């Protein structure tokens, strides 16, 4: 059980990684840069 | 020795010491942005074929050298200080690394005026509304009086966010080190 | 599984900073030269992009030199180095016994992962003058001879010196495993918390070490850290300080430890390579002149606090390796005038048969009869004193006859007590059975005994002893002396265990 | 919490992950060939004895 | 990406790039070469340089000479499809028999196994040798080293162990000759032939070849090493076998990176060894370890310069090993072949958990005894033999038994000693020391037990040396 | 002036001033520690930087930090208060017992005394102890040293000197444990406490101990000797009285010395030692001098590396020393303490030309009866007392007594034997050995002498024991 376990823990990963730098190729750039921009001002409001 | 005025910021080798001390003559005299000008005069000045092609032969007899630059400076028309520099460079046999030295001091005189060095590299293309507003916010980071000198870059290699360099301060929100470190502390 | 990879994804840190950076300018041998970092402490924690780790070792006026935790292979000219403001530190507590950890604190056992809740710098200063108090209790280390003839109290640093394969690592590990019979007890002025620092060895020497301390069921209360052959030199250099913090928790913290070092000679070794490759000037034997500041400012954390500071201890027992007797060399010297005392082991010894092969000639311990409990200094005082007339004229053992019947005696006595000190391995004794058995020996119940038949003897008498007169063998131990009963009572088995036999 | 779309991401490939669940999706033939080896090395390690019943001994007295 | 060379001095090429700079260890191909010349980058020496170390002698090099980027450490053939088939360092066929036609390539610079992995079993190997596996059992699937000077009988030696646990071995095998004799090289290659271990017609062969030997650049001899332990090491995990591993030496591979450490610009170490010496040795003796996916029985013979066992090499090497046989050349001038040392030898398995009390103790018994002669060697220098106990006499007649008893002809010292080779199984061993030490024959002449098998070839022996009396 | 860090490499700092900069050997202040760190100049660079060594660990040095000259090399306090204390290296106390309240400061780098100030008569320093004052006599203002290992009552004759200094010639002491293992120094802080020349009480202590441990970096180990010498020329010039000073140990000093040379890239010499290991360890073993205000003597322990006695450690050392006393182990069998070996200790003043006709003599003719009783030693084991005559079986007895009579019972000592401590004085000394030799108490049992001070005591001795 424990080396299924491992073993099928360590598969999903691949996968599910594998899946993730497939999906990101996704349209959300204006939303990230939104995202990313309003993060800086929040790490400038709280710089100062 | 005398004292001298040190540089904002510290460049280190060859350059290093003939650019502070270029810097901390003319801070002495106030020549500092003539002493830029002509700086950047013997840039070009030193990059024609023939001068170019004459101060790398090391059978030229140092003193021909000398005298071929105490000529071009004379017509040139530079201030002491600058001729006085490229005499230096001569002799000392140095001057196959000129470019480096203005190089350097261009660094020091911009720390001078303060326009801190900057850098964003974007997931991918950017609009400039979104340069606008980074420019605006960056600006926030800045202290009372200094410039922002923007550089943006590109790069679809990283997945998405973006790479922030201010100065030596390095904020990452790329979407690529998220994936890292989520299947980093995930593993 | 995949439930739980759920909170394995939310139980992250997304969270991104404002940090400093520097760009590496050079890369080769495992020592990068960063560039920028202007505002970086000497000897910090630096990372690079790709995920290693560095310690910002070397900070030269324009650039920075960080050594690499692992394999360069992944460090290009141009990546980012950011550093983390915090100086070298690992995790320590109780929750690491029974596990097994690399130079920085990290599980490499699989068996999950470790639970501490408070770190610890490894640069800390050892403990001044006024905290420490004399060395006064015994480490029972459970070798007759280590634990008669050259004693060894709690706070002491001991180096154990000797050539290559004589038993060395033998005596550190039959050390950690006498401990169990405390650490199973009651009385906590008397659990000793066994660490175990490998250096240099291979994954599998380290490997089949854990396997000895699992069948004896000693890891219970032992950390086994190991920077092992493969890994980069810095985590071998960095391995000791880790071991002697994690030790160091427990000495400030009212507790009893031990520490040690296997080699200490392979830490030395990494050290200099460390510098060599930063450039740093090299010495005798191409050593830094850090050579010795290395090693001292290690072994003399080993302190006793007083029972002001708490009453903690941290003993040591570094491993050292000769090549060939040369006692003489750079980092044996080094680290011998460093430490309390040194247990000398030698091959000619131990292929005589006389195993553990330790040469009481040259063994010596500067506390000496303190860290003794007194039925033990009441037997080993005489012992010590026989033995020594014994070597002082064991040349002659080859003629024995044509010479007088004095130095006849001296033989007898002498070979009788050096086949009383052989001992068996991972068989370590309690003190009580030390005492009667030495008692046994330096008595003269055995002169008229051959000494072939000697061991056979001693085992014997220990199953004649333990398993029929307990109550005799605890009388020694709760009250460490021998009273005229007690004396009278051993005599008595003695001569009565010897008639049936 | 589902302002990072990296979080959602990650959420709903796992999802997607666990409703194809019904058999491990994309195991791949050298999924089994190392299931099958360290198998066999895990059961040499473990003997041969059936792994399904009571062996029986039928003690030995002197 | 594609380069320039820069600078070439002695066996180091310094390449200049314009593009991104290839990461360390990356293999480069210098462009305009007959023979493919390959580098690996060692160094980023700053300015968007690097520096390497060429597989090949740089002659012809010419400043300027483009330089392309493979990408990937050197590569090599790794399959079933290598048995018999001899190699560079770099993966490539020198035996002219046409390529090595495979389907997976491995990187020589691999990783470790972690010590999850790590396998704890022990369990004797029986090598057909007295001295050996009395003294000196030699661990199953455990890192063996076969110590000793030139000349003393390493190579012969490791002739012996293959001779005897290959062919007997099921497994696959690799032998990695480290800048070792290139005659040796085929002597090897027609020894193992005629075995029929390698087979120039069918797919039988049990013998993969790696080959680096001497008259290469010290660049190829620090990595020969690797090429060759790439190849078990896919035979142990891929494969899910078990392998035998010899290597010959392996003190040329120290050597060889000591003598290009210097012109990379490091300050030479103790013995004008390379600084790195024992991370550079712990990063390859690392790779070798039994692990639970499979076994490698790794056998190396180790150099020892001038027979100083105290040299920066054999001293760190000792501590990469279990069983460490160290050959002597004061016992190989008494006639004493194999020229092993009886109190210098040691093993991790002499413990009488895993050899019993009879072996454990006939084995301290024998290193007592020997131990004991060499003592009174001090006196019998002196007194003379006459003068000596009574008792002693008898020790020291038992000792030179058992000193001539472990001596035994080998199977290829057929042509050195004109003898016929002899296996002793374990047993018998133990049974003719049991015998000599407790005096049963100490009426034979010792001239009897010089260069026989078990103790019954002794007894015979001596009768038929007191025939021709 | 304030200069600022510009390198750390190891334990060796360079920092950078700019307006001006400070002499060689400075002691600058690190800004920004908490504990007191403390740089000693050692070259100039050129581009105004100094090149420091750190009399502290050195991790936690940030490129930039502020290093504030102070403008005189390393001071301490040393008036009478740094008496009973222990200091470290740079003058701070360490003993928890708060700050080392004084009103004078000085440097520890100072320069020998100039040629007129030498004092030319050689004198000889009364220690009271029977055996050393008798055939090795320790002169003022000589390096003494004080060979022997451990276990050999070492740290006993320390103490019994600086009571015996203290109270004869009423001169204070100090104690430089260049290199001194931690364990030992508390040992011996605890030891001294109990015998009594260190008093927490009323401030009447005899020592003003002085400790670089052996962890501290080795830029403070080398400079660890030169504190104690100044506490100690604090007593000889603004005192004058005579004092003594124990270097344990004195093979640390030149260890501490190479170790730094080497930090500062200087090529090693000969065995691996610093360039200038003749001229470090002169600059220091030359303030240790008579000069005519008082006297700084010296008792240096030594240990000679492998046994080398041509070592260039132990063979510069040797080219200073003024006597020796070897303690050995042999002589601690028999229970004659001190230990001290009479036949090994040297004294390059035992001439009659300094101790006089009658000392010389008498030392002399001990020193021959006892090597001619070591001789006979060898034939009677050998053969047996029946293969000697009398003619030298009186020299056997009068060599016994002459060996009983050399132990002496110290006063610090009292905790072992519970005899009383006598301070023989040196005339008393030299006419009980004369007396011994001239056979005049040939009868007495030679249990007689065996740990008493005079001759007189002897034969009181004898008559107790005697009924
Ligand atoms: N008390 C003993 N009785 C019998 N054999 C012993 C004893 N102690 C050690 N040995 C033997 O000595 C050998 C080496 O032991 P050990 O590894 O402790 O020495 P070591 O110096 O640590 O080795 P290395 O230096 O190579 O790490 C072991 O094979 C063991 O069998
Ligand atoms: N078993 C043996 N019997 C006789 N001679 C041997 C034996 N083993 C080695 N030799 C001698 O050693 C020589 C070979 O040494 P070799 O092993 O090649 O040196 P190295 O060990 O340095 O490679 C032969 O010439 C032979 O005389
Ligand atoms: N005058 C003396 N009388 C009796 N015993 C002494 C005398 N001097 C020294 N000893 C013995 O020698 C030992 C010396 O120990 P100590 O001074 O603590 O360290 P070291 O052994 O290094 O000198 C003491 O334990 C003491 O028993
Ligand atoms: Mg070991
Ligand atoms: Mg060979």
């Amino acid at each position: 059980q424990n080396m299924m376990r491992q073993k099928e823990q360590e598969h999903m990963i691949n996968w599910v990684e594998k899946r993730v730098v497939q999906s990101i190729s996704a349209q959300q750039e204006k939303e990230t840069i939104a995202k990313c921009i309003a993060d800086l001002k929040l790490l400038s409001k709280k710089a100062q | 020795f005398a004292k001298l005025v040190r540089p904002p910021v510290q460049i280190y080798g060859i350059e290093g010491r003939y650019a502070t001390a270029l810097y901390s003559a003319a801070s002495k005299q106030n020549k500092l942005e003539q002493v830029e000008k002509e700086l950047l005069r013997v840039g070009q000045i030193l990059k024609e074929p023939k001068m170019a092609a004459s101060l790398l032969n090391p059978y030229v007899k140092r003193s021909v050298k000398v005298k071929s630059l105490s000529d071009m400076t004379a017509k040139e028309k530079f201030s002491p200080l600058t001729s006085n520099l490229i005499n230096l460079l001569a002799e000392n046999g140095r001057l196959t690394n000129t470019p480096a030295v203005i190089s350097a001091f261009s660094t020091m005189m911009s720390v001078h005026r303060g326009e801190v060095p900057c850098t964003v590299t974007t997931a991918s293309a950017l609009d400039e509304a979104t340069l606008t507003e980074l420019k605006t916010v960056l600006k926030s980071f800045l202290s009372k009086g200094q410039v922002l000198k923007l550089e943006v870059k590109i790069d679809p290699s990283i997945m998405g966010g973006m790479i922030v360099r201010i100065g030596e301060k390095y904020v990452d929100m790329s979407a690529k080190t998220k994936i890292q470190k989520l299947s980093r502390a995930m593993r | 599984v995949s439930s739980i990879l759920e909170e394995r994804i939310l139980g992250a840190d997304t969270s991104v900073d404002l940090e400093e950076t520097g760009r590496v300018l050079s890369i080769g041998d495992g020592i990068a030269r960063v560039h920028g970092l202007r505002n970086v402490q000497a000897e910090e924690m630096v990372e690079f992009s790709s995920g290693l780790k560095g310690m910002s070792l070397n900070l030269e006026p324009d650039n920075v030199g960080v050594v690499v935790f692992g394999n360069d292979k992944l460090i290009k000219e141009g990546d980012i180095v950011k550093r983390t403001g915090a100086i070298v530190d690992v995790p320590v507590g109780e929750e690491l016994l029974g596990r097994v950890v690399d130079a920085l604190g990290n599980a490499i056992d699989g068996k999950g992962p470790i639970g501490s809740k408070a770190r610890r710098r490894v640069g800390l200063k050892a403990p001044g003058i006024i905290p420490r108090i004399s060395v006064r209790e015994p480490m029972q280390t459970g070798i007759k001879a280590v634990d008669s003839l050259v004693p060894i109290g709690r706070g002491q640093r001991e180096l154990i010196i000797g050539d290559r394969q004589t038993g060395k690592t033998s005596i550190a590990i039959d050390t950690i495993i006498n401990q169990k019979r405390f650490n199973d007890g009651t009385d906590e002025k008397k659990k000793l918390y066994c660490i175990y620092v490998a250096i240099g060895q291979k994954r599998s020497t380290v490997a089949q070490l854990v396997k000895r301390l699992t069948d004896a069921d000693a890891m219970k209360y032992t950390i086994v850290v190991s920077a092992t052959a493969s890994d980069a030199a810095p985590l071998q250099y960095l391995a000791p300080y880790s071991g002697c913090s994690m030790g160091e928790y427990f000495r400030d913290n009212g507790k009893h430890a031990l520490i040690i070092y296997d080699d200490l000679s392979k830490q030395a070794v990494a050290y200099r390579q460390m510098s060599l490759l930063l450039r740093r000037p090299p010495g005798r034997e191409a050593y830094p002149g850090d050579v010795f500041y290395l090693h001292s400012r290690l072994l003399e954390r080993a302190a006793k606090m007083n029972d002001a500071f708490g009453g903690g201890s941290l003993t040591a027992l570094p491993v050292i390796e000769t090549q060939a007797g040369d006692v003489s060399a750079y980092i044996p010297t080094n680290v011998i005038s460093i430490t309390d005392g040194q247990i000398f082991l030698e091959t000619e010894l131990f292929y005589k048969g006389i195993r553990p092969a330790i040469n009481v000639g040259l063994s010596v311990s500067r506390v000496g009869s303190a860290a003794q409990t007194r039925a033990m200094k009441q037997v080993a005082g005489t012992m010590k004193l026989e033995l020594a007339q014994y070597r002082e004229v064991a040349a002659f053992a080859q003629f024995g006859s044509d010479l007088d019947a004095a130095t006849q005696q001296l033989l007898s006595r002498g070979v009788r007590l050096t086949e009383l000190l052989k001992q068996g391995q991972y068989s370590p004794m309690a003190i009580e059975e030390q005492v009667a058995v030495i008692y046994a020996g330096v008595r003269g119940y055995l002169d008229k005994l051959e000494p072939s038949k000697i061991t056979k003897f001693e085992n014997a008498f220990l199953s004649h002893v333990i398993s029929q007169h307990q109550a005799l063998l605890g009388k020694i131990r709760t009250d460490g002396k021998i009273s005229e009963e007690s004396d009278a009572k051993l005599k008595e088995i003695v001569t009565n265990f010897l008639a049936g036999f | 919490d589902p302002v990072q779309k990296l979080f959602v991401d990650k959420i709903r490939e796992y999802r997607t992950k666990r409703q194809t669940s019904g058999g491990p999706v994309d195991a791949g033939p050298e999924y089994q060939q190392d299931l099958d080896r360290e198998l066999f090395k895990l059961k040499q390690m473990y003997g041969k004895a059936d792994m399904n019943t009571f062996p029986n001994f039928t003690f030995e007295d002197p | 990406t594609t380069g320039r060379i820069v600078a070439v001095i002695g066996a180091v090429v310094d390449v200049q790039f314009d593009e991104g700079l290839p990461p360390i260890l990356n293999a480069l191909e210098v462009q305009g070469r007959e023979t493919r010349l390959v580098l690996e980058v060692a160094q980023h020496l700053g300015e968007s340089t690097v520096r390497t170390i060429a597989m090949d002698g740089t002659e012809g090099l010419v400043r300027g000479q483009k330089v392309l980027d493979s990408g990937a450490p050197i590569r090599i053939p790794v399959g079933p499809e290598t048995l018999g088939r001899i190699m560079n360092v770099i993966g490539e066929p020198i035996d002219e028999r046409g390529p090595i036609k495979t389907k997976q390539f491995a990187a020589i610079h691999a990783e470790a196994p972690e010590f999850v992995e790590m396998s704890v079993e022990q369990e004797i190997l029986v090598t057909g040798i007295k001295v050996v596996d009395l003294l000196a059992p030699y661990a199953k699937g455990g890192k063996i080293g076969l110590f000793g000077g030139a000349g003393v009988g390493k190579t012969v030696l490791i002739m012996e162990l293959i001779n005897n646990v290959a062919k007997a071995h099921g497994g696959y095998s690799v032998f990695a000759g480290v800048g070792e004799r290139t005659r040796e090289g085929n002597d090897l290659y027609h020894e193992m032939i005629e075995s029929g271990v390698i087979n120039l017609k069918d797919a039988t062969s049990k013998v993969a070849l790696v080959y680096g030997q001497m008259n290469e650049p010290p660049g190829a001899r620090a990595r020969v090493a690797l090429t060759g332990l790439t190849v078990a090491e896919y035979f142990r995990d891929q494969e899910g076998q078990d392998v035998l591993l010899f290597i010959d030496n392996i003190f040329r591979f120290t050597q060889a990176g000591s003598e290009v450490s210097a012109l990379l610009g490091r300050i030479p170490s103790a013995v004008g060894y390379q600084p790195t010496l024992a991370t550079d040795m712990g990063t390859m003796q690392e790779r070798i370890t039994t692990t639970k996916k499979g076994s490698i029985t790794s056998v190396q013979a180790i150099y020892v310069p001038a027979d100083d066992l105290t040299d920066p090499a054999p001293a760190t090497t000792f501590a990469h090993l279990d069983a460490t046989t160290v050959l002597s050349r004061a016992i190989a001038e008494l006639g004493i072949y194999p020229a092993v040392d009886p109190l210098d030898s040691t093993s991790r398995i002499m413990d009488p958990n895993i050899v019993g009390s009879e072996h454990y103790d006939v084995a301290r018994g024998v290193q007592k005894i020997l131990q004991d002669y060499k003592s009174l060697q001090d006196i019998i220098a002196i007194l003379g033999m006459d003068e000596l106990s009574e008792e002693d006499k008898l020790t020291v007649s038992r000792a030179r038994k058992i000193q001539r008893f472990l001596s035994q002809p080998f199977q290829v010292a057929e042509v050195f000693t004109g003898h016929l080779g002899k296996l002793v199984p374990l047993k018998e061993t133990i049974k003719g020391f049991q015998q000599i030490l407790a005096g049963e024959y100490d009426h034979l002449p010792e001239q009897a037990f010089y260069m026989v098998g078990p103790i019954e070839e002794a007894v015979a022996k001596a009768d038929k040396l007191a025939e021709e009396h």
